RNA sequence: AGCUCUUUCUCGAUUCUGUGGGUGGUGGUGCAUGGCCGUUCUUAGUUGGUGGAGCGAUUUGUCUGGUUAAUUCCGAUAACGAACGAGACUCUGGCAUGCUAACUAGUUACGCGACCCCCGAGCGGUCGGCGUCCCCCAACUUCUUAGAGGGACAAGUGGCGUUCAGCCACCCGAGAUUGAGCAAUAACAGGUCUGUGAUGCCCUUAGAUGUCGGGGCUGCACGCGCGCUACACUGACUGGCUCAGCGUGUGCCUACCCUACGCCGGCAGGCGCGGGUAACCCGUUGAACCCCAUUCGUGAUGGGGAUCGGGGAUUGCAAUUAUU
């Protein structure tokens, strides 16, 4: 068995696992690689962590992802921030600090939220309006 | 003798429900059947809309009440005595408990 | 006796009242409660329909 | 209220041998669970119990369409006499407790 | 490539074209006539179209423990416009993806499943792998 | 409808007939009334004790100023110390690889063989590979769940301000304000008798103003309000990517459920099954926008779907005045 951890990602609704774990390395989403994805204008979001932080990494591990919930968009950052708090968690208990320390510095400072998860969140509609803060309509006389 | 059973409960009022569970799991193990500890199931909201006036001219308001129906389960493998027992103490408020036997 | 006296009440309005008070008007059918909302609304807490928000 | 002289004699022998009676409020259910040698529903139950009340003999209570009859002492006597019956009567009430 | 390998359009696009070479499938006479959904505007363009939603089923099935031909009839389904009304789902036909279901089988790429819906068999789950690959194979791009 | 009538059987003291008397009413009055409710108002409003100030009703407290979502606070002030609404309070929802747990919830990871495909590699045995299925004397609680736990106090720091109350920026990090529910003092000719076996009086009450057959409510030169759908190439279209969530169900106060799956039909739908008091099943709600490979090409055209005609079917005993 080996080194491995399993992290989250959090968007909207629908949230996406992370599994990864020690392996030959290369970074499967459901079940299909993490080059196919498309939504695809999107597709660099999902590389995005890979690419700020160096192709190799990725080479001493096998990483897996499921995201259920929210929808296409939603799903997108999900899986993302999963897979680069992933890693980070990863050099926590296998790897050194200043080498995770060195991945949350690449990330949180160009980010996209990463290893943070973005609070926003439904507001619920209230009687008057079909929208929250939207208010029906009204004609006087 | 032994027979595989399971006591479920539904009910309201939290902290009495939770108590009523506490005890039954505590007694339950504490003799040692050992459960299948208190399996709480999602809590269901019971959600009723209207408008405030019976009858009606006049900002349009409305109301909801709710009524929300907690359920529990523990599994006991015994027999006798701390079957009709376990079950009867843990009694009085607001609890509805049902017993079954086995298998279908 | 009489064959005289009924015509169809199997469905709509008309086949159903409060058990409350008769009213066949803004009936609440759902959970099988059957009250009419007028009155609904003056045994609500009997019932056990609480008001949280 | 009108009725029979049959069916007017399952009304009141019930309600003597029980004391109480209780109907919902529909006329046409004809027929109700519980008695009923059948033949009716609230009417010739409730009519004759109605007009057996107007005269005092029974306290009726409407609540939620059902109609609560409770007989009467006054009432006891009264049935005592239609139905004739040995002096001691003894109804829907005899009893125990404690 | 698994058929979970290559890209959805171009998948169903190479078997789709390989279920025409093979010459037999099978083909409600119709297929010149039929809409394919009520909330269907006009028929296919694409009057040869039998093929690739065969294709296209094939790939769904194999995806899946079992499917069944109500699901199809509303994954086909599109948006109906109610006119005045506001637009709702419409499952799309039943006898077009039935038809599929029974022809596919006749080629054995499916089977009835037990507990009902249809499920894929190993004769087609080893004929779909191996488009698959040919697929993969042509070319970079 | 034996309702009425002819004909002459039937029930059998219930009833009839008379008097006195009830009973129902979706009959009237909310401008005769309870309750409930709207509105002023979720505004910042409201009051007592005790004292001071006045013959007295009363007044101060409850304010020039600052500050606050709020008579929120500070300060000053003949007041001091409190309560009411606001607030605190409760509810809902996010941050918890922490907590205690889970076969009517899942996950890991086996044991995993098999199905088993070869997808690549290998000639193949064999290796790496996505799923389904096996289910197990596997393991787990991370996702899921619901209970208890903690977190926000504008906490630290720095500007500003009576150097105060506060205001602003900045850090950790969920950042001070996630979003509701709860509503005083006192009012109104606000609305409601058609919610009420709540209700007065009134009105009616056998030739009923208490039920069935049938229609209106749905009658169209015209105005108004809420809405819906639109005016297209950010689009209309055809194939194709493709993910969800709050909620829901039969075995029912008296007739009846949600429905996967096979078949027939272009559709609409028809038909045969089988599970499910449900976290088990419908439903990994495989939704829709959307994304996309094509077509159209700026023409009220393929934007738009009105009106009408014919026709198929479903609900119901009955749809004609289209239920759809």
């Amino acid at each position: 068995p080996l080194q491995s951890v399993q992290v989250f990602g959090r968007k909207k609704t629908a949230t996406a696992v992370a599994h990864c774990k020690r392996g030959n390395g290369l970074i499967k989403v459901n079940g299909r690689p993490l080059e196919m994805i498309e939504p695809r204008t999107l597709q660099y979001k999902l590389l995005e962590p890979v690419l700020l932080l160096g192709k190799e990494r990725f080479a001493g591990v096998d990483i897996r992802v499921r995201v259920k919930g929210g929808g296409h968009v939603a799903q997108i950052y999900a899986i993302r921030q999963s897979i680069s708090k992933a890693l980070v968690a990863y050099y926590q208990k296998y790897v050194d600090e200043a080498s995770k320390k060195e991945i949350k510095d690449i990330l949180i400072q160009y980010d996209r939220t990463l290893l943070v998860a973005d609070p926003r969140r439904c507001e619920s509609k209230k009687f008057g309006g079909p929208g929250a803060r939207a208010r029906y309509q009204k004609s006087y006389r | 003798a032994i027979h595989r059973i399971r006591i479920t409960l539904t009910s309201r009022n939290v902290k009495s429900l939770e108590k009523v569970c506490a005890d039954l799991i505590r007694g339950a193990k504490e003799k040692n059947l050992k459960v299948k500890g208190p399996v709480r199931m999602p809590t269901k909201t019971l959600r009723i809309t209207t408008r405030k006036t019976p009858c009606g001219e006049g900002s349009k308001t409305w109301d909801r009440f709710q009524m929300r129906i907690h359920k529990r389960l523990i599994d006991l493998h015994s027999p006798s005595e701390i079957v009709k027992q376990i079950t009867s103490i843990s009694i009085e408020p607001g609890v509805e408990v049902e017993v079954t036997i086995a298998d279908a | 006796q009489q064959l005289y006296w009924s015509h169809p009440r199997k469905f709509g309005q008309g086949s159903r009242s409060c058990r409350v008070c008769s009213n066949r008007h803004g009936l609440i059918r759902k959970y099988g409660l059957n009250m009419c909302r007028q009155c609904f609304r003056q045994y609500a807490k009997d019932i056990g329909f609480i008001k949280l928000d | 209220m009108l009725m029979p002289k049959k069916n007017r004699i399952a009304i009141y022998e019930l309600l003597f041998k029980e004391g109480v009676m209780v109907a919902k409020k529909d006329v046409h259910m004809p027929k109700h669970p519980e008695l009923a040698d059948k033949n009716v529903p609230n009417l010739h139950v409730m009519k004759a119990m109605q007009s057996l009340k107007s005269r005092g003999y029974v306290k009726e209570q409407f609540a939620w369409r059902h109609f609560y009859w409770y007989l009467t002492n006054e009432g006891i006597q009264y049935l005592r006499d239609y139905l004739h019956l040995p002096p001691e009567i003894v109804p829907a009430t005899l009893r125990r407790s404690r | 490539v698994t058929v979970k390998d290559v890209n959805q359009q171009e998948f169903v696009r190479a078997l789709a074209a390989f279920l025409k070479k093979s010459g037999k499938l099978k083909v409600p006479e119709w297929v010149d006539t039929v809409k394919l959904a009520k909330h269907k505007e006009l028929a296919p363009y694409d009057e040869n179209w039998f093929y690739t939603r065969a294709a296209s089923t094939a790939r769904h099935l194999y995806l899946r423990g079992g499917a069944g031909v109500g699901s199809m009839t509303k994954i086909y389904g599109g948006r109906q416009r109610n006119g005045v009304m506001p637009s709702h789902f419409s499952r799309g036909s039943k006898s077009v993806a039935r038809r599929v279901l029974q022809a596919l089988e006749g080629l054995k790429m499916v089977e009835k499943d037990q507990d009902w819906g249809r499920k894929l068999t190993p004769q087609g789950q080893r004929d779909l792998d191996r488009i698959a690959g040919q697929v993969a194979a042509a070319k970079k791009k």
